[PDB]
């Protein structure tokens, strides 16, 4: 199994404020990998694939790193209508797994 | 998909598979077209729109840089050795320029190099349209603090396939190793998949296989030139199917003669493939796979043979090793073990825990018996078609 | 526009079995490949089956084995999953999400979302 471990496990931030969440995996992967946002009592949506793209119907303050076996998420510039929870999954192949989580919130 | 457990020997046969062999490639370059935004310049501080057109300024930039570093004195490595030498012929500029004029007031042009190939381009101009047409009439004395939140959100939704492009080109050191939508959409892939030469049945099965068509491709970058992207992408030829084929998947074969083992394992695993001609051999495991009752292999890595199975070189590729060996042979319809080794080796089931504990013995199996199989508390995973 | 709709099964008793379907809309359904997913409250989503787009490779998660029959049905596009056994840990959250074309198989167009509970 390809474990993920995702630190910190949660944050604050106040409006305007660069934000970074970075996730680890245990083996290489290559640039297979997805980012998500889940807000609270709804389905998630995607945010970023492959790593570096940006899926349509999306901000453009969302942008993501690849270095490596570590990936790491930026958002430009935190608003108030960015409190939610965002994972990191990955998708070599069969199968895929999920991790534990970021909370982000805001002041 | 007819699986026969062969009664004689620790080696299955398989029939009644149903081919389709990758027997070329179909270059297809772009010309997607930023527009001219190095003059645009706002200097009024931060807003919406600086940060978008400074996004595009610096990804400009940044594929320029890629492609200066590009130019250096999944799949096998013929497939990379004829994209850099298309690419080496494209990059030239007598053709690029031909190229140019081409897509200049059309959006289809099956054109020709200096050699013999099918290079079918396709322009793409959103971006430039937009920006020549609406965003230069919009900004007005260099005031990008304009209350058109719709025109912002219009950029942004605009500018995405560029970004995306220049991201994905600068992340892979030039070549990425598949063909994400962002570099060809869906009615461009499934124009380009049918304008080139194959018949109506292998049409209609890649414009079902979409998803391997485009799991086999790749892209290169070219390079940039003035105020334009250019870039080329290929589509793996199907150009042979329905011819019957299959494989062989053997295990050493050891009787226990208390302490002296006596395995019997061939050396001919593989898919075997008599198309027109003669019958070819792939050894690798990454060649083939199977999807649902066909199989697809790449003709770049056979192997060719004239006569055989009749599981009896000519007294067939057969080893008499007395070193026994323990894993399982995942057969598409079955599985085949032979661990003996003192190891503990038994039968998993969908709903109940523990059944019918498995014996040594190169055992027999009939699918739906079993979902997975342990040894020594390990898991392997029975393909339930 | 691809639209997924859940199945009502609320409350269920230990040791029997649980059955909802998520029955797909707008799309057709062999193009691409579907999966589901689960998420019990106070944690992160876990991944549960997959059914590869005509692999039929049905693939589930290692540790649930032997418990799940995860399984389409091309006649009027809908799909079911199927519990064998269920215990008092198993209470969550439900999704039935899609997936799409491309290299990097990334999940969108996602369910409403259905809780189901273990209760006496
Ligand atoms: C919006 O952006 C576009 C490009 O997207 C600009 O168009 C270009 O403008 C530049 C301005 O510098 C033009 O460059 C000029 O080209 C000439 C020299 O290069 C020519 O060489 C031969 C001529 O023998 C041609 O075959 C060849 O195509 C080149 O055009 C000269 O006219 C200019 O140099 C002279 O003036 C400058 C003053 O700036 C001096 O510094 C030089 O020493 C010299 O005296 C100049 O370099 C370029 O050709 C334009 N391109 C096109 C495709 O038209 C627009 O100008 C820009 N709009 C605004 C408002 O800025
Ligand atoms: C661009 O301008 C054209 C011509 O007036 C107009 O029809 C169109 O709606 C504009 N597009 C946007 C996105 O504002």
């Amino acid at each position: 199994d390809i474990q993920m471990t995702q630190s910190p496990s949660s944050l604050s931030a106040s409006v305007g404020d660069r934000v970074t969440i970075t996730c680890r995996a245990s083996q290489s992967i290559s640039t297979y990998l997805n980012w998500y946002q889940q807000k609270p009592g709804k389905a998630p949506k995607l945010l970023i694939y492959a790593a570096s793209s940006l899926q349509s119907g999306v901000p453009s303050r969302f942008s993501g790193r690849l270095s490596g076996t570590d990936f790491t998420l930026t958002i430009s510039s935190l608003q108030p209508e960015d409190f939610a929870t965002y994972y990191c999954q990955q998708t070599y192949s069969s199968p895929r797994t999920f991790g534990q989580g970021t909370k982000v919130e805001i002041k | 998909l007819k699986e026969s457990y062969l009664e004689e020997s620790c080696s299955t046969i398989t029939e009644g598979y149903l081919s389709v062999l990758r027997t070329g490639w179909y270059t297809n370059v772009f010309t997607l077209e930023v527009g001219d935004v190095e003059n645009l310049t706002c200097t009024d501080g931060p807003s919406l729109i600086k940060t978008e057109l400074d996004l595009t300024k610096s990804a400009l930039r940044e594929l320029k840089t890629v492609s200066a570093d590009q130019l250096a004195r999944v799949a096998t490595a013929a497939a990379v050795t004829a994209g850099i030498a298309i690419a080496k012929t494209i990059r030239l500029e007598s053709e690029v320029n031909a190229i140019k004029g081409a897509l200049k007031t059309t959006n289809e042009a099956v054109s020709t190099l200096g050699n013999g190939v099918r290079v079918l381009a396709t322009a793409v101009r959103e971006l430039k349209e937009f920006v020549s047409k609406n965003l230069t009439s919009a900004i007005n004395k260099n005031k990008c603090d304009i209350a058109d939140l719709k025109m912002a959100v219009s950029f942004s939704q605009f500018n995405r396939r560029f970004l995306n492009v220049v991201r994905q080109f600068s992340d892979n050191a030039g070549i990425t190793p598949a063909i994400s939508l962002d570099l060809m959409t869906d009615a461009e892939l499934a124009r380009a998949v049918s304008y080139m030469p194959t018949s109506a049945g292998q049409i209609k099965l890649m414009l079902e296989n979409r998803a391997m068509v485009r799991r086999k491709g790749f892209g290169i970058l070219i390079g940039v030139y003035g105020s334009s992207v250019i870039y080329m992408v290929q589509l793996p030829i199907f150009g042979v199917i329905d011819t019957p084929c299959w494989i062989i998947k053997a295990a050493p074969s050891c009787s226990e003669k208390d302490g002296n083992y006596a395995c019997l394992l061939r050396e001919d695993q593989g898919w075997y493939c008599k198309n027109a001609g003669s019958t070819v051999y792939y050894p690798n495991e990454k060649d083939c796979e199977t999807r649902g009752d066909h199989v697809f292999c790449d003709t770049a890595a056979g192997i060719n043979v004239a006569e055989q199975s009749r599981e009896c070189n000519y007294p067939c590729k057969v080893s008499t090793g007395r070193h026994p060996i323990s894993m399982v042979a995942l057969s598409p319809l079955g599985a085949l073990v032979a661990c003996y080794k003192g190891v503990s080796c038994s039968i998993g089931s969908n709903r109940v825990g523990i059944i019918k504990q498995l014996p040594k013995g190169c055992s027999y199996i009939t699918n739906q018996d079993a979902d997975t199989v342990t040894i020594d508390n390990t898991v392997y995973q029975l393909s339930k078609v | 526009e691809v639209q997924l709709v859940q199945s009502g099964a609320e409350v269920k008793k230990p040791g029997e079995s649980l059955r909802i379907s998520c029955k797909g809309s707008g799309y057709d359904f062999p193009s691409y490949w579907i999966s589901w997913v689960r998420q019990m409250p106070g944690k992160g989503l876990e991944w549960m089956g997959r059914i590869d787009p005509t692999d039929s490779n049905t693939n589930y998660s290692p540790s649930f084995q032997g418990h799940v029959t995860l399984s389409a049905d091309k006649s009027i596009s809908t799909a079911y999953l199927q519990w064998s056994s269920l215990k008092a840990s198993d209470t969550a959250i439900y999704y039935c999400a899609r997936h799409s074309d491309s290299w990097s198989y990334y999940e969108d167009s996602w369910g409403q979302g259905t809780l189901v509970t273990v209760s006496s």
